[PDB]
């Protein structure tokens, strides 16, 4: 029976999971995989060697945590099933795959081997009878209510500026250059290497990401604020020590708009989005110039969208209505948008049923996902 | 500058136009302003024919796609299967 | 001037150049602008760094190669001049502009501005005393020796069907589209973007174009060969990196027949060619059926002309004897005809002298071009 469907947002840095109808995915944790470091000899430790959530956050430097979804490329399939199982566990779902429908998420340009591989999971290992998987940008559109908007997500290593029109993302205009703050924080670790600090452990790097999400912003003036002398704000170490910040809090995110700092032939999100704009109807661009759909977790900086506004001003001509539509519960905005989509009743068709998967599998999906 | 183009095979093309123009030249002498008046007519002919030549392109895209688009707004493909499936966008859009 | 006249095979993807009498262009290297990618440190690091040819193909991963001839139209004018200086150099010409006669070639439907700007170069920077800007299709007719032929180029950003009559085409029945293997190969890479291959550099894309010229063809049956599951033959990079091919090899050239894959406001270059032929008299169309000339480089696919034949059979009326000439130097056919016309000393009247430019600029060319 089509029970309460589960909206599972597979965000790059943080995966989200919760039943539809709800407003908060009660079962969330970041997108990682945590295996231990040492060998517990005495008891009093946990068992399973795959510790997620409070165990992971608890045993941070005790676990040699890793990350499966690498710019939308996940490879820990079996452990992914165990992650879902961790959600399927008494901790988070307490239910079965067969019992409740599943609303899973996606990103563009994904290899159908991996997509159908996930279908093998939820139809063979797990046995979801009502599983539908789709983009997260449309979910953000449900949240904003806008239908003709250019959605760009901001995760940890995923940034796809997708221009959508009335719920129809033009594939010829869809832009997917999934790379974000992952290497920015890695380059900040390089700053720390140029400061004498290594964060080669993921948990060691998790603290870097915590301060990254915490003590960082977007200095709208790039070289002006870059050439000025920073103050090197002493930020507390988690043990109780304290270390400076420097330009890094704004100097490292300059790489987002200036990909050449890492040495990458890219153009900066704004220009990529302008390229997406170029591949459309001229009149619709003016709407999209004002239909600035912000999304993703990395859209949490001071002067973030305003520096982006300056980028647009350097890109868009005069008498162009520019209008940022920033959300607030960004990653959950897509999750709640999925709660809206999963609540639909016409929605029962294109989801691959279990028998539908038994029919062809691959082409049944190909035709039902397209 | 009256025009009457009458093509008819497999689609009638009865194209008719003109160019109501009024200039005002100064008459000095016969042969002096003769070629001048002819030059005015000449330039209006050349200019209007040039305008029409440009009109082929501007109408070819502007007028055409203005009335009947060439490609859709997305310009990709119209798959009525997915369109009828789920009521592809009348929910929010 | 009493010197061997220079023939300039203005190839979109692969530009060429040479002289009179010869059958193969004396100096061949494609149309591109290879700008650098790093900063010189060690004494031994070359300078100028915008290198072409051996250094380009040699250090593909070190040169940010760009392309000026966009849509068959050069955008890096000054840089193309320097590329001609590269030709003027010890490598190719070892002479001056003022010494040898020069012959420039052109595609149909070209804006006057390009021709004018080129003449500015030719008679101001370069100072050729014997030069005129000719066509390209009639040159392929010189190569074939035919009179009433339809010339179809096949480059990278240009595609034109030129119904010619004795070397004098109706400058109205000619059709021209500025797209070929550039974005087609980019779209093939886009197919691989789905399966994880967004190797963005143009030199990195040059390898993709080597596959385009190498592992690509045209399957006559569209859906009967596309919808089925392939074998995914493998490809090996300069290091030998295993990459499968699949159906993409013939899926991507369908864009030239189905512009809806990119959303281009074209209707299939094959239908455009049919329309180019259909803008003449029925008997003249018969003469053009008897003489179908192919040019450029993209005329080298399996089932290329065969699928074209099938399309003409399903579109053109009965008795259309599609007599397609299939030579090998289709790229050089324009160069061959340029060497032929260069051997024709009647060009004295056909050229534009330096003083002719001094008195007319490019107006003389516009009065003499056809
Ligand atoms: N305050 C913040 N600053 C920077 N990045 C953030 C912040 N909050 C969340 N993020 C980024 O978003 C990631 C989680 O977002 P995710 O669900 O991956 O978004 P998306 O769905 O856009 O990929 C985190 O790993 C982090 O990198
Ligand atoms: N063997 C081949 N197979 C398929 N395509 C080719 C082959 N050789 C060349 N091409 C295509 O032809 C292009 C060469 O451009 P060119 O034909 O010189 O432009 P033009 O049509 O102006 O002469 C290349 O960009 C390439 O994509």
């Amino acid at each position: 029976i089509a029970n309460q469907p589960v909206v599972i947002d597979n965000g790059s840095g943080v995966i989200k999971a919760g039943f539809a109808g709800d407003q908060i995915p009660k079962y969330c944790f970041p997108n990682y995989v945590g295996r231990p470091k040492h060998v517990r000899v005495m008891a009093g430790a946990l068992e399973g060697d795959i510790f997620i959530g409070p165990k992971a956050e608890e045993h941070r430097g005790l676990l040699s945590i890793r990350y499966p979804m690498e710019h939308g490329i996940v490879k820990d399939w079996n452990d992914m099933e165990r992650i879902w199982q961790y959600v399927y566990s008494k901790d988070q779902l307490q239910t079965f795959s067969e019992e409740h429908p599943v609303l899973l998420t996606e990103a563009p340009l994904n290899p159908r081997k991996n997509r159908e591989r996930a279908a093998e999971v939820f139809f063979e290992t797990f046995n979801v009878p009502a599983l539908f998987i789709s983009m997260q940008a449309v979910l953000s559109l449900y949240a904003t209510g806008r239908t003709t908007g250019v959605v760009l997500d901001s995760g940890d290593g995923v940034t796809h500026a997708v221009p959508i029109y009335e719920g129809f993302a033009m594939p010829h205009s869809i832009m997917r250059i999934d790379i974000a703050g992952r290497d920015v924080s890695r380059f900040l670790r390089l700053y720390l290497r140029k400061e004498g600090y290594d964060f080669h452990s993921s948990s060691e790097f998790e603290i870097v990401k915590a301060i990254k999400e915490r003590a960082c912003y977007l200095s709208i003036n790039p070289q002006k604020d870059e050439t000025l002398e920073t103050e090197k704000a002493q930020y507390y170490l988690p043990d109780g020590s304290t270390i400076e910040i420097g330009p890094s809090r704004f100097r490292a995110p300059e790489l987002l708009f200036r990909p050449d700092l890492i040495g990458e032939e890219s153009e900066g999100i704004h220009e990529v989005l302008v390229f997406a704009i170029q591949k459309s109807d001229m009149d619709l661009r003016r709407t999209l110039f004002s239909n600035i759909v912000l999304s993703g977790g990395s859209t949490l900086f001071k002067g973030f969208g305003d520096r982006l506004l300056s980028e647009v001003k350097k890109l868009a001509p005069k008498d162009v209505k520019i209008r940022i539509s920033a959300p607030q519960e960004r990653l959950y905005s897509t999750w709640i948008g999925g709660s809206i989509l999963a609540s639909l009743d016409t929605f029962k068709k294109m989801w691959v049923s279990k028998k539908e998967y038994e029919e062809d599998g691959a082409r049944s999906i190909h035709r039902k996902t397209f | 500058l009256k025009i009457q183009v009458h093509y008819y095979e497999d689609g009638n093309v009865q194209l008719v136009s003109h160019k109501d123009v009024q200039d005002s030249v100064t008459v000095s002498n016969e042969a002096q302003t003769a070629k001048e008046f002819i030059k005015i007519i000449e330039h209006a002919e050349n200019e209007y024919q040039t305008a029409i030549s440009e009109n082929y392109q501007t109408m070819s895209d502007t007028t055409f796609k203005a009335l009947r688009r060439q490609l859709p707004v997305t310009r990709t493909k119209i798959d009525w299967n997915k369109i009828l499936s789920y009521k592809i966008g009348k929910e929010m859009q």
